[PDB]
RNA sequence: GCAGUCAAGCGUUCAUAGCGACAUUGCUUUUUGAUUCUUCGAUGUCGGCUCUUCCUAUCAUACCGAAGCAGAAUUCGGUAAGCGUUGGAUUGUUCACCCACUAAUAGGGAACGUGAGCUGGGUUUAGACCGUCGUGAGACAGGUUAGUUUUACCCUACUGAUGAAUGUUACCGCAAUAGUAAUUGAACUUAGUACGAGAGGAACAGUUCAUUCGGAUAAUUGGUUUUUGCGGCUGUCUGAUCAGGCAUUGCCGCGAAGCUACCAUCCGCUGGAUUAUGGCUGAACGCCUCUAAGUCAGAAUCCAUGCUAGAACGCGGUGAUUUC
RNA sequence: CUCUUAAGGUAGCCAAAUGCCUCGUCAUCUAAUUAGUGACGCGCAUGAAUGGAUUAACGAGAUUCCCACUGUCCCUAUCUA
RNA sequence: GUGAACAGCCUCUAGUUGAUAGAAUAAUGUAGAUAAGGGAAGUCGGCAAAAUAGAUCCGUAACUUCGGGAUAAGGAUUGGC
RNA sequence: UUCAUCUAGACAGCCGGACGGUGGCCAUGGAAGUCGGAAUCCGCUAAGGAGUGUGUAACAACUCACCGGCCGAAUGAACUA
């Protein structure tokens, strides 16, 4: 029979299967369209998600009811120590799609990167790339043939960067290595730029700037095996039903005599590659700068990191991106940050933003004090001492 | 609602410069004049408040929206005046409409005014007391 | 509806009774519908402060009972979060009987009124005491 | 961006943090956290609650 | 139940704007009959609940064509099922009816979808009351009240989860194929303007919000508390004190972390080809004609862009590959 | 006055757990009532120990409403064994 | 012991410490809990749950077979010293 | 398939004319070819209905049959399957 009352379907089917991502680094699938009339530059950037905090700022949005009035907004903080180029990869157009033609690497590589190639680093004989490096022997005999090979061919050039994991508070030691597409100009200045950067780091003011709308590509917080009530948003069933409420009642009609792909089932929730778009950059922080949490209106030297330190993360000692709102993934997870794939002119974009103030109260509790200074200035002296 | 419904009266006291009263081509004392005014309604449904005001007055100030021209009710309130033997004078009003809405040009405007006056005198000659 | 109104948490679904804050003669207001609400299977429509509801008077002068009228919610009693970061709430829910144009069948509102509700409704502002 | 002070504890209230309550009398109350708010609604007396600003003043502590 | 054909007539005037008699040709299988082919060593009956998908004879939303289309509003039709189609009072109801919001509250199918999915209000056992019937036992497609809703561990399907083999191992990627997504409204302003005698009274562009849906996220606010974390309280037991036990987590206040809420916050891309329809050039047919050749535009459509998985028998690049 | 059968439904009661028509009609209660209550009564097919009408108290009986209450619901989340 | 009490809760005498174990802490369950604002809108129906609860003092309606209805309703108070 | 027109100039297109008794008779509040009935004659003609439409309150004003100018070879109507 027909339905009885119409209601929208539960859950979006262009986000299927709801399985676990192949890896915890979400694949950055599309890069932006290359404009070759602009300097060789990176298009994405790796990151580590630290935590969130709160800001206030004036609002320039004429005709709103909060024009020139302060607003307060959540923000996520990505710890972005500069990343070090160690490779160049070049892809050719072919009638079956882009083909990687060759890879060429830097002459030496941090052991924190070479860790990426082992599952038992400690007990290895760490011989990875020992004999590749010898092609640099006299003048780079072999390697300069490859670089020419990329220049001759190669509709697209990608650079292999890797995170300086050791510069963060994680227990990891094993860096994250990723391709980043050079949107430079001329497939040649693109690959010169790569050679001119082997083992040379790239900071992130090079890549992004204040107010730049950017996308976040990461792997959703995993949650294990979920019932359909919470996993799909299904209606919890009436208190009286025998055999369970967190269920779908009619797994399907008699015909098609098959449970169909479109019906909510119990299974894995979270741990899904998500590409989430249009998060405005609110501040690009310098580690080689004091007073990261400072602002032209607050002006009381303090770092970004909050009292007690970011919960489950640690302290911010490096460059960081502070982006408006929230992003897929949890604290400590690798986070690719893409430049926007289109030129947004919404004017919600395009809006210059200036932080009045950046909360740095503790997140481990009902944090009352911005700085250990102002605690004391408020509390007084105490018995243990001072 | 922004529509006059009852026609209501007000008496205005106003002066005139010494050279202005010299032109007055009828016997005329002093320099201060007393204007007994009535603000009338346009709607046909209220025409009874026009004849009620035209019985108590001597001249009539007739207003014509410049862009709308002389309209059907302009025509019939005039037949109300000339029946009662009342002298008219005209204000072609609302011109800022012509510069903004119509982007009019000086000749475009003058000739607007001419045919409008031509239109009123047609009404005036047909019904004005021979 | 003289203005645009930013979203605020809903706290008065249908069936809710709120005090009638005006000297109209009504002691309360029983919400049966909320103007501007949309549709979802099984979802009770609900009002926040400033919203125009359709109500009846369960306690009050007979001349106002047995009859559906529009009301405007002026306090809300359910924590809501302004764009300046504050979660606030009143001690009670309350509204005033109005007419669709937004005018007020009352004559003077008693008790505080919320900022959002009074920006929306001038005729309501004209009779409000302490706002926000 | 005036910070405000907790009505019950005199604690400092940074933007976004805590709650604000409009009593019937139009008297505004600010609470920096949930605990301060809970106590006040239990009708507790801050002068008798040991950690509040206005209990150290009534006991001339730390001044 | 729905749709054509002829056109007397309605439409002041005028057959076909919108309608349409007398006739007559059809379609549909959510109606009810007619049959009795399957099932009586048994295919779980009504309705709701839940949830998915499909149909179009389209209620709304996109773009259009017609009008007895001035505006506003409405009607008729076209492409069109992309997307939505609701909250309640009485009833077991399907149906009905009314209140009320709404852009709209369209009709249907899937064993009159869906009972090892629920419920069990109705129907339809045995208990019992009434009314009419009956000599009686009893009967009623009359009323009424009580009345056990069983199994999955197997196969397949669906959801998620591993995995042999390919010389070994590790890293970075490609993209076949499959999936795909956003929705709709209001206020300001345009404007008391176009139009209109008046009464009334728009639209495109711009601004601010909002609804339904989606994916995440936890700074905040809120909820949860075995942090049995700190405090408080009763009873009893440890001779008192200190400090504890027991009271199935003894109870109360607060309670961080975690989990989480339109109860919380953030985010949801833009190129092309088309439909209908409007056109250009232009014959057929010395004219005309959007069409016959050729061609411009153009829709909530489709294809891509983007997003999701990645063929476990599709692929590339790359590293290191066992002294004894 | 009369016919069929002997009599011809009185006192009461009612769309009642008894009314087909029927969601009866009127009043009331609700924004809205096929529900409830009060009325009406040519009552398909009420009615006097096949007992009629009424009744305080009692009732794990059927039914309607109100106050309090609340995860029944909006609309779900969370903790324990 | 508490307490009106052979209630419940803790203890002395006496008896028992027996129910296959270990490690994990997904979904769905069964059993036990809590919940912002709203408060039956959920449902055939308030089913289930919640609210109430002892005792002292106060106050207590229609109706009634005068016996009741009654803990009606409804207020106040409660430790320690 | 049947019937028509055409080098004595058709069909099409364009272009000129489309008159005079006459506002023809009965009506009509008005009706001058053009709401409607009845009449359907004549004159002057290359031809022009007592009117094919549009129009008016009624005339006016355009329009068409009909005639002609132009061009120069074929073309028109009604049926069948
Ligand atoms: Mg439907
Ligand atoms: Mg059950
Ligand atoms: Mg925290
Ligand atoms: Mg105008
Ligand atoms: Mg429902
Ligand atoms: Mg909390
Ligand atoms: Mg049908
Ligand atoms: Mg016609
Ligand atoms: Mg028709
Ligand atoms: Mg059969
Ligand atoms: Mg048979
Ligand atoms: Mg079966
Ligand atoms: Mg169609
Ligand atoms: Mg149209
Ligand atoms: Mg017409
Ligand atoms: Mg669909
Ligand atoms: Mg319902
Ligand atoms: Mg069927
Ligand atoms: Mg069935
Ligand atoms: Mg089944
Ligand atoms: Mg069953
Ligand atoms: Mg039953
Ligand atoms: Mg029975
Ligand atoms: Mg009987
Ligand atoms: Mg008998
Ligand atoms: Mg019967
Ligand atoms: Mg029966
Ligand atoms: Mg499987
Ligand atoms: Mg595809
Ligand atoms: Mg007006
Ligand atoms: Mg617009
Ligand atoms: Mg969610
Ligand atoms: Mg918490
Ligand atoms: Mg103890
Ligand atoms: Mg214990
Ligand atoms: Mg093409
Ligand atoms: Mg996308
Ligand atoms: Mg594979
Ligand atoms: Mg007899
Ligand atoms: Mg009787
Ligand atoms: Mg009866
Ligand atoms: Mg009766
Ligand atoms: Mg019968
Ligand atoms: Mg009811
Ligand atoms: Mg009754
Ligand atoms: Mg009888
Ligand atoms: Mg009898
Ligand atoms: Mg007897
Ligand atoms: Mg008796
Ligand atoms: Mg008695
Ligand atoms: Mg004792
Ligand atoms: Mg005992
Ligand atoms: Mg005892
Ligand atoms: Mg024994
Ligand atoms: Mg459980
Ligand atoms: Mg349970
Ligand atoms: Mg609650
Ligand atoms: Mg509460
Ligand atoms: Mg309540
Ligand atoms: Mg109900
Ligand atoms: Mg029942
Ligand atoms: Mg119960
Ligand atoms: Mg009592
Ligand atoms: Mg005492
Ligand atoms: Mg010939
Ligand atoms: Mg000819
Ligand atoms: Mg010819
Ligand atoms: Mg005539
Ligand atoms: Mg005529
Ligand atoms: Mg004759
Ligand atoms: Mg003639
Ligand atoms: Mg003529
Ligand atoms: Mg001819």
């Amino acid at each position: 029979s027909h339905r009885k009352y119409e209601a929208p379907r539960h859950g979006h089917l262009g986000f299927l299967p709801r399985k676990r991502a192949a890896s915890i680094r979400a694949r950055v699938k599309a890069f932006p369209k290359d404009d070759r009339s602009k300097p060789v530059a990176l298009t994405s950037f790796l990151g580590y998600k630290a935590g969130m905090t709160t800001i206030v700022r004036d609002l320039d949005r004429p005709g709103s009811k909060f024009h020139k009035r302060e607003v307060v907004e959540a923000v996520t903080v990505v710890d972005t120590p500069p990343v070090v180029v160690v490779g160049v990869v070049g892809y050719v157009e072919t009638p079956r799609g882009l083909r990687s033609l060759t890879t060429v690497w830097a002459e030496h590589l941090s052991d924190e990167v070479k860790r990426r190639f082992y599952k038992n680093w400690y007990k290895s004989k760490k011989k990875a790339f020992t004999k590749y490096s010898a092609k640099y022997a006299q003048d780079g005999a072999g390697i300069e043939r490859e670089l020419a090979r990329i220049k001759k061919y190669a509709s697209v050039v990608r650079v292999l960067v890797h995170t300086q994991i050791r510069k963060t508070p994680l227990a990891q030691k094993k860096a994250h290595l990723a391709e980043i597409q050079l949107n430079g100009g001329s497939i040649s200045e693109k690959v010169d730029w790569a050679r001119e950067h082997f083992e040379k780091t790239v900071a992130v003011d090079s890549v992004f700037e204040q107010n730049e709308m950017i996308d976040a590509i990461a792997v959703t917080k995993g949650h294990g095996f979920e019932g359909v009530t919470h996993r799909w948003g299904t209606k919890k069933l009436p208190r009286k039903t025998h055999r369970g409420l967190r269920k779908v009642a009619c797994i399907g009609a008699w015909h098609p005599a098959h449970v169909m792909w479109s019906v909510a089932r119990a299974g894995q929730r979270g741990y899904h590659s998500r590409t989430s778009i249009n998060h405005k950059i609110y501040r690009v922080g310098k580690g080689d700068d004091e007073a990261n949490g400072a602002t032209s209106f607050d002006r009381t030297k303090k770092t970004i990191t909050p009292m007690g330190g970011f919960v489950h993360y640690g302290e911010i000692k490096n460059d960081f991106i502070m982006v408006k709102g929230c992003i897929p993934g949890n604290r400590k997870r690798i986070v690719t940050l893409r430049k926007s794939l289109y030129t947004n002119t919404s004017r919600k974009a395009l809006e210059e933003v200036s932080l009045k103030w950046i909360d740095t109260a503790s997140k481990f509790g009902k944090g009352r004090f911005q700085t250990p200074a102002e605690k004391h200035a408020f509390m007084g002296t105490l018995k243990k001492d001072l | 609602r922004g529509i006059t419904i009852k026609s209501t009266a007000i008496s205005l006291y106003s002066e005139m410069s010494d050279e202005d009263v010299k032109e007055i081509k009828q016997k005329t004392d002093g320099n201060s004049f007393l204007i007994n005014l009535i603000d009338s309604p346009g709607h046909v449904d209220f025409s009874s408040e026009v004849t009620a005001a035209l019985r108590v007055t001597d001249g009539a100030l007739v207003v014509v929206d410049t862009i709308e021209g002389v309209c059907v009710q302009t025509e019939t309130v005039l037949r109300q005046a000339l029946g009662e033997r009342i002298k008219p004078v005209v204000v072609i009003n609302k011109v800022d409409r012509a510069l903004l809405e119509l982007q009019v040009s000086k000749e475009d405007l003058y000739q607007t005014f001419a045919r409008t006056v031509e239109s009123v005198n047609v009404i005036v000659s047909t019904y004005a007391d021979e | 509806a003289q203005g645009t109104k930013f979203r605020i948490s809903l706290g008065l679904p249908v069936g809710a009774i709120m005090n009638c804050a005006d000297n109209s003669g009504a002691r309360n207001l029983y919400i049966i519908a909320v103007k501007g609400s949309g549709s979802r299977l099984n979802r009770l429509p609900a009002a926040s402060l400033g919203d125009m509801v359709m109500a009846t008077v369960k306690k009050g002068k007979p001349e106002l009972r047995k009859k559906v009228m529009p009301a405007i919610v002026v306090r809300q009693a359910k924590s809501w979060r302004r764009r300046d970061g504050v979660f606030l709430y009143f001690e009670d829910n309350a509204g005033v009987i109005a007419n669709p144009k937004g005018e007020m069948k009352g004559s003077a509102i008693t008790g505080p009124v919320g900022k959002e509700c009074a920006d929306l409704w001038p005729r309501v502002a004209s009779n409000s005491g302490v706002v926000v | 961006m005036k910070v405000e002070i907790d009505s019950f504890s005199g604690a400092k209230i940074y933007p976004g943090r805590g709650t604000l309550f409009v009593r019937g009398d139009s008297k505004i109350f600010r609470f920096q956290n949930s605990k301060s708010a809970s106590l006040f609604k239990q009708r507790k007396n801050p002068r008798r609650i040991a950690w509040t600003v206005l209990f150290r003043k009534h006991h001339k502590k730390g001044i």
